[PDB]
């Protein structure tokens, strides 16, 4: 009902 | 207690080398007193932005020196403990919340060495308010493609006091002149970017951004000095 | 802050202030830098901010704001589900504190490591690609800007 | 159990301690329900399932996911809170009411 119905990633950190 | 034992060998003409070994002895058990019932029937009810009041009944009630514990807790901060309040009445008001913020509250009955645990958790959520602070991080930077278009960048303020619908962003090249003078800018609450067109060259930019909430208006912030080549 | 978009680019950008990493009519991420050294080409995360967007039927607007010495497993409304309390769509864990959207299909990570935040978000394809009217300054999935970047 | 094992092993533990079971002496016990982070021949195998006393029905919970079980249609974990709509009542039968 509420669901969804290939995942891409996004990364973020210090240095 | 920690005792220290001693073994010698013995005949009719004395006592010979001793042996020594120490030992602790195990404590004794005590036995937990039953506990007592918990209160029933708790309800909140909101009054206002900072205080809510909890009603809870007792079955035990048909002369003892009883009292009631109330504790609350919002999720913002982090880690963050409840908040204790005795009571020795069946109902208690909570004061010093934040508007619009869910609280846990439950009670619990203290007789002596015999308490009973925490009732049935009961959630109070607090009225809207007016907002009291100004968003910060306000941060306006040359757009790498299109210099003549500038974009603005702004956070949410601490004190939101509610459901943010919208936000109204102010800009102008002289900070003197007062709020009519300025050009109004509103845009949606779920946004915080908004791309400004056809921007004047080799004048000083100045900006002012406002929060939007059903009770009122955000309050002023401090301009920002950015300038175009 | 090292930077790793969904076309798996490595950019080093100083990103100084409130800059918006997501932006479009789904979800809203913003996220603000200061730099650890005064006067310094290093800079790092010290608030991001997540806003889902108000949806008919499954859940409605809920911000929520983490900063420095500060991990909440809430929303600033104070609530942990989003919308109503039945609801149990969008929903936020905590250990290392993680949300779950299964009306976006989305995962946010995000943890405190020594004085500074970690990020990371894992989206599907359709969904990372909408954007509306002037709406083209999105951090994670398009390259950061050249003036902002270090070579 | 040395003839129903058929003639290959028969010795039985006695007084199993660490809150365990079975000849093996691996297990866990009721008001109690098991952690799956851990395996079962860990210490912290069983955690305990704290049952409201005036929320939930019984002690003994599910062992799987750790839900005690709840009067009334109770979302509470521990049957802590009432449901949607549902206001808490004096009665000891019925918690929430509609
Ligand atoms: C409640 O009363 C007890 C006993 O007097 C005390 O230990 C406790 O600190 C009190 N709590 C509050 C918040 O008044």
């Amino acid at each position: 009902p509420c669901n969804y119905h290939s995942y891409l990633f996004c990364g973020l950190f210090g240095d | 207690s920690h005792y220290v034992i001693t073994l010698k060998a013995f005949n009719n003409v004395g006592e010979g080398i001793p042996l020594y070994e120490s030992a602790v002895t195990r404590p004794h058990t005590v036995p937990d007193p039953t506990p007592m019932m918990p209160p029933v029937g708790v309800q909140a009810s909101i009054l206002s932005h900072d205080t809510i009041r909890i009603t809870w009944a007792d079955n035990s009630l048909p002369t003892d020196s009883r009292y009631y514990t109330v504790r609350w807790k919002t999720n913002i901060p982090a880690n963050t403990k409840y908040k204790n309040a005795n009571a020795t009445t069946l109902s208690y008001l909570v004061t010093g919340l934040k508007p619009n913020t869910l609280y846990e509250f439950s009670v619990m009955v203290t007789k002596g060495r015999r308490s009973s645990t925490w009732s049935m958790t009961a959630h109070g959520a607090t009225f809207e308010l007016v907002p009291t602070s100004p968003p910060k991080d306000v941060t306006v930077v040359s757009k790498e493609g299109k210099p003549r278009t500038i974009i603005v960048n702004w956070q949410p303020p601490s004190e939101a006091n509610g459901k943010i619908t919208g936000y109204i962003i102010y800009y102008s090249t002289d900070v003197n002149a007062e709020i009519h003078d300025w050009v109004i800018e509103p845009v949606v609450g779920n946004r915080l970017t908004h791309q400004i067109q056809e921007l004047t060259l080799d004048t000083p930019y100045y900006f002012k951004i406002q929060a939007r909430n059903s009770k009122g208006m955000g309050p002023m912030s401090e301009a920002v000095q950015f300038r175009t080549p | 802050p090292h930077l790793r978009t969904f076309k798996d680019n490595f950019q080093t950008c100083k990103v100084e202030g409130a800059w918006p990493l997501i932006d479009n009519n789904y979800l809203s991420v913003q996220v603000t830098n200061v730099p650890v050294v005064p006067g310094s080409s290093a800079t790092a995360t010290n608030k991001i901010t997540i806003i889902f967007k108000a949806h008919h039927e499954c859940t409605d607007q809920k911000v929520y704001q983490a900063v420095t010495d500060d991990l909440p497993a809430a929303f600033v409304d104070g609530t942990t589900s989003g919308g109503d309390s039945d609801a149990k769509s969008l929903r936020i864990v905590e250990r290392y504190v993680e949300m779950h959207a299964r009306y976006i299909g989305t995962t946010v990570f995000v943890r405190q490591v020594g004085r500074y935040l970690t990020l990371a978000i894992r989206m599907p394809e359709d969904l990372a690609m909408s954007y509306e009217e002037s709406q083209d300054l999105q951090l994670c999935v398009n390259g950061c800007p050249l003036s902002e970047r270090i070579d | 159990l040395y003839k129903l094992s058929g003639r290959k092993s028969g010795g039985v533990c006695l007084n199993c301690r660490h809150n365990t079971a079975g000849r093996h002496c691996h297990y866990c016990k009721e008001g109690y329900y098991r952690d799956m982070g851990k395996p079962i021949t860990h210490r912290k195998a069983c955690k305990a399932c704290d049952c409201h006393p005036v929320g939930a029905a019984g002690k003994t919970c599910n062992q799987t996911t750790g839900q005690c079980p709840c009067k009334d249609g109770v979302t509470g974990i521990t049957c802590n809170r009432c449901a949607k709509g549902y206001q808490q009542s004096r009665s000891p039968i019925a918690p929430c009411i509609k």
